[PDB]
């Protein structure tokens, strides 16, 4: 055969070509539901204080969700979306990093915020859009981003971080600095065309980014049998050229050994890594427990008091945040360009002048100056 | 006038509209992300345990896919309604909505349309959507020759625009004001019926200004009519356009012919918002009239703010402050 | 495992999956270069009446291409797309459809029309936007369509009526007349989102429809290892669950084997299927020629007859397509929307007075009425 | 002025501007479909050869993703140069630059930004283009808060501004007019220089009516002035806009105010077209002014046609009969 759009052999016999569906690929595991090691060939042995980090972090994610959720519910945000069965994911992929990889994401990627030590004031001072946010209260509650940290800030309109990401790749494997970028997604955001771009992109390009997509069988209501009908969205890495795993999003150490070794290829080869982590809408919390207990890294009496300084230190942000007042009106109009336009100032010039005649009609109490 | 009514608030009288198409049109199909289950804003409840699975259905998360599939069913004279979750994530279907949807007919000569497509989509700010949940997009369709943008303000008016919307051989985007899904409710017919597309509705006469807004914003400009009659003694015309294109130019003509003066107010940014064009248009038609610059009161040239949103919407006290300076100009 | 994106096992040892690209889908082939049948088992016997209108189709299609080619040159057309390489592919998977089968493609696609009978005086209409055109002269040259042969009319943006041609399948099913839609594209325009989209909606919704990538190792300047790193586009039909297969595109025989069972198994089981037909940017006329010769269907002196008797009812058709009148201005303003808005009509009524006062300096001459 | 100049037409002078570019700022990459060998209209002829197959690079043929990839790299701070093949073809990107570069800097309070992008794109009429090869889609752009957009007339204007997009921390979309591309050549600085954004120029004084357009247009109501002058003793001032967003009011109003009478024209259809945007702010800044309506000369509510191209555009014909009823108003 001589088509230079494909390396084959010619076959005289017509065949079509099944998809596996039935028998996918398998799900890459560590340790079992009650944190027993199963191939202890392919235990990491992180030390202790790594592991307690992990835990340490997807717990009081976990304390947070409560406690923002809650406020959600009586109204006191407008939009909260929580991190439940996506701790796992999110922690243990997140210490398979460098500090400066960059990372894009959404909505459940508040883990790897909470990992990177974002302090517990400003995720709050996002969700309440007060003085102290450095997104200046501008985007929805969850709408989270970390210049310092290195995560670049959501946003709504699901799939777009896919190309961008797969972008500051390619600016990273130019600049030379050993740098990988890290895109996580959904399973019902994979199916947008920006997905499809990203993914081509990264293999033609040659680019060091790790695909993370969380698959956890719904978006918003649709079950996977209605979002796509191959093997699940690793099936789809190979036919892109893109080495492709699915792992146990229930295991943080099934994830962190996936992440761990994409992060060190895609960074060597400049070539990009899907790793599919299955989750549910057991659980990665009490089974990395289960692990501490039989370590005798963790017991019961610390559990409880971990709880009791986890909720404090959460209610001591959200009382804070609650309190102070939101940014100056003024700055609706500032950041639209990177220079203000004059016509822009003009229109800032009207809102001040309006506010002067009519301002006991707006609540001109809680916002600053 | 139209039979038998009951109180409806505005996602009843979609879903009102949904059912009437549905039943008597066998062809009629409902499609979008989450519409099986009754849809995040409850339009479709209901729908797929009566009509069925074939018919009410989920498709995958994808909006070029969902007008681009759409267009393909229309194309066979089948009616496809499509939805698109919030108006704000219509961009992704905009090459298939402005190349393709927009100049099937036109490009074919006649041979394929689809004039059978309606796409619905919740419009317009709701108090805490910032960026992306806010969007009115009317004025980036309004460029587009070949596709219908139409916009009700109420349930019984938006039951019978879906209506006209639907059974029109056109492709048409109607934008369902999310703001007033669970507002009040008001009478609407159980029965099909049909509000004219293309026709402005004069809701209130004067003599002294006009006034034209769409959307929510026209529940705003009614109450600006009343600020202006109460505190200055001036006669308000309040105008509701409804039909963003082809637009009622000459309602809208008529009335400024009348009062010499006119304020039009929309939520989407002032720079190249629709009001422009009705500015320019009003002022080619009835120059002569103009007793005062024609004002446009709409939201600020940003994107659209979470927190600072009671500050960023052209709200009453914007668009009486607005009239008040034109009145006396 | 439990999830409910995936059926599959655990593993318990960490594998990324490889994609195979050097060892692709191989390619289906009948006969070999000399025309010969490769596997008797495998030969579709057609008859001699049809594949002799094969290949007078592909004949006379390559005629028209040669002389509407030459036109372009001397810049009396403004545009043209040939069909050298394309004539297999699309003659071959026309003639295993049923005539009322509705097809969708873009520029490589007049051969469908050719082998439904698409008189030649409307090819040549459409190139010329003539007053036969009843396109009505508003699309660039081949841009062909036609109600009649179910060929529904190119437009110029790539892979957007492959979204478009699921939708019309799935409409096809509801209907229950037996029909299947048939979508052509080449390999660059699989990369874009709208590819994605037509290929995950046909297998979730359970569409009878047809994808026929052509796959000629290039989209104008740009080689497939530009454009993509997987074993070329067959193999992301599995990760969409879509049956594939891959054929010698050189081969008709090869491409109505596969698209004859292609149809089959769609319209019985309302399923996607994917066709990758593999051509060069040995030809699928010469071939065709020798496999005539040896089953003693042509020869030297009917070949020459036929390229002479062709040659000339493609020149009649050019020639009266080149005097005849362009439409009335007046159709620039029809069919924006099926009505036409009042105004519009103004508009139009303004072209009119235009013309009345300036008309001297418009090419009216040319234009009827 | 500007140093040793040369001949060259508009895509030479494209070309000139992005080897000035790639020499003088190291981050800097051209990418986009068949950029590699000089691209379908030749404008990066060389540079793959002279600065490298990972500075000057061909993408996958899909356009929302050269948009998409463009914004991640000039979020790390690295120039973008994108192109997109044509105008036309740049509505799959439609939600990346709507939705996302414009709103990248706004969102993030100034903590992410890709103001390094700039997306290039042949633009405007071309004799046979129809609907696709033909299209202005500045106006779909201008309702558009955070991006800016960009028109140059010649090849002087064009690297002088092409250099201002891809310096200036905004993401920018330039619309290169493909049918000057090898028109007339005209003197071209070698080295850099720039011409300033959200600037309209006064190519010509008058004192009777403004003339204001961009692109290719600019030299047909050059051309009306001329036919003006003569045929009515008329003296016209023409206005280059230049920039569509942000726009010179200034210039524009002055211009007004000093003669009058202001008509305004594009290739792009008439409703939404921008020139209502003009139109309806300098009616409002200089009413008191205005001798006679704004006239818009604009190309019909319609897709652009192949074969009844010559009866479309809004020629130099169809300017001077409308700017002859104006002045006679
Ligand atoms: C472009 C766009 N369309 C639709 C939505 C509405 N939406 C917000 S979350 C969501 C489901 C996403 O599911 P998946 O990607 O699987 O993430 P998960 O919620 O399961 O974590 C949808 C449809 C959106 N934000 N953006
Ligand atoms: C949306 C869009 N982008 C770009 C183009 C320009 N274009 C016309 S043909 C072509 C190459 C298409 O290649 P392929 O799909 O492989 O078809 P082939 O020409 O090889 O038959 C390109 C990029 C287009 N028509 N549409
Ligand atoms: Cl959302
Ligand atoms: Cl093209
Ligand atoms: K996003
Ligand atoms: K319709
Ligand atoms: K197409
Ligand atoms: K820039
Ligand atoms: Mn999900
Ligand atoms: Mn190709």
């Amino acid at each position: 055969p001589q088509f230079p759009g494909a390396s084959a052999e010619f076959i005289d016999k017509l065949e079509f070509i099944q998809p596996n569906v039935i028998s996918g690929i398998p799900i890459y595991r560590v340790m079992d539901r009650q944190g027993q090691i199963i191939n202890p060939s392919e235990d990491p042995h992180l030390p202790k204080e790594k592991v307690l980090k992990l835990y340490k972090s997807m717990t009081l994610l976990n304390t947070m969700d409560r406690i923002l959720y809650e406020s959600q519910r009586q109204g006191r945000i407008s939009f909260y979306m929580t991190n439940y069965g996506e701790e796992g994911t999110h922690v243990g992929s997140a210490a398979a990093l460098d500090n400066t990889d960059l990372v894009f994401g959404q909505y459940r990627e508040a883990g790897v915020l909470m990992y990177r030590d974002y302090p517990l004031e400003l995720f709050m001072a996002q969700c309440y859009g007060n003085i102290s946010d450095l997104g200046k209260g501008r985007q929805m509650p969850v709408h989270y981003g970390c210049k310092e940290r290195h995560f670049v800030t959501i946003s709504s309109p699901l799939a777009t971080q896919i190309p961008q990401a797969v972008g500051a790749a390619y600016a990273a494997k130019r600049a030379n600095a050993n740098r990988v970028v890290i895109c996580y997604f959904g399973e019902g955001a994979a199916s947008e065309g920006d997905a499809h771009a990203g993914f081509n992109f990264a293999a033609t390009l040659e680019c060091p980014i790790i695909f993370f997509c969380r698959n956890n069988g719904y978006a918003i209501s649709t079950p996977t049998s209605e979002q796509y009908r191959g093997d699940g969205i690793a099936a789809r890495g190979p036919g892109y050229g893109i080495m492709s795993i699915r792992v146990d999003g229930n295991d943080v150490f099934a994830v962190y050994n996936a992440t761990k070794e994409a992060r060190r290829r895609a960074v060597a080869e400049n070539q990009p890594f899907l790793i599919e982590a299955m989750t549910y809408r057991d659980h990665p919390i009490s089974r990395l427990r289960h692990y501490l207990l039989s370590q005798g890294w963790w017991d019961e009496e610390q559990e409880k008091a971990w709880r009791k300084q986890s909720r404090r230190k959460v209610m001591e942000a959200f009382e804070q945040a609650e309190r102070k007042p939101k940014p100056n009106p003024n700055l609706l109009f500032s950041d639209v360009y990177q220079e203000m336009p004059a016509q822009l100032r003009k229109q800032q010039e009207s809102l001040a002048r309006h506010l002067q005649t009519y301002g006991e009609h707006y609540p001109l109490d809680h916002f600053d100056k | 006038e139209y039979g038998q009514t009951q109180k409806m608030n505005l996602f009843q009288s979609v879903t009102s509209a949904l059912d009437n198409s549905l039943a008597k049109d066998p062809t009629a199909v409902i499609f979008g992300e989450d519409v099986a289950f009754g849809g995040v804003f409850r339009c479709t409840v209901g729908l797929r345990d009566k009509y069925g699975k074939d018919r009410v259905f989920n498709t995958p998360l994808c909006e070029q896919g969902i007008v681009g599939f759409g267009i393909g069913i229309a194309v066979t004279g089948a009616t496809a309604i499509a939805e698109i979750q919030f108006a704000d994530y219509i961009f992704p279907a905009f090459d298939q909505i402005v190349n393709e949807a927009a100049k099937y007919r036109y490009r074919s000569g006649d041979l394929f349309n689809c004039g059978s497509l309606t796409i619905r989509s919740p419009w317009g700010c709701v108090g805490h959507g910032a960026l992306y949940h806010s969007q009115s997009p009317e004025a980036f369709f309004a460029h587009c020759p070949g596709i219908k943008v139409v916009i009700p303000r109420s349930p019984f008016q938006a039951k019978g625009l879906l209506l006209s919307c639907i059974e029109d051989k056109n492709p048409c985007i109607f934008f369902e004001p999310k703001i007033l899904y669970r507002a009040a409710a008001e009478e609407v017919p159980i029965e099909p019926y049909n509000i004219p597309l293309s026709q402005a509705e004069v809701i209130q006469e004067g003599s002294d200004v006009t006034l034209v807004a769409w959307g929510t914003q026209v529940h705003v400009i009614r109450e600006v009519a009343s600020m202006a009659k109460e505190k200055l003694g001036v006669s308000c015309e309040v105008i509701d356009l409804r039909t963003i294109i082809p637009w009622d130019v000459d309602t809208i003509c008529k009335s400024v012919i009348k009062t010499g003066r006119l304020l039009i107010s929309h939520e989407a940014p002032l720079t190249g918002g629709f009001a422009s064009e009705i500015s320019s248009t009003v002022q080619e038609e009835c120059f002569l009239n103009l007793e005062a610059p024609i004002s446009r009161v709409c939201g600020y040239d940003t994107p659209f703010p979470h927190i600072f949103e009671p500050f960023y919407i052209p709200d009453k006290w914007k668009c009486y402050d607005a009239l008040r300076k034109m009145i006396n100009y």
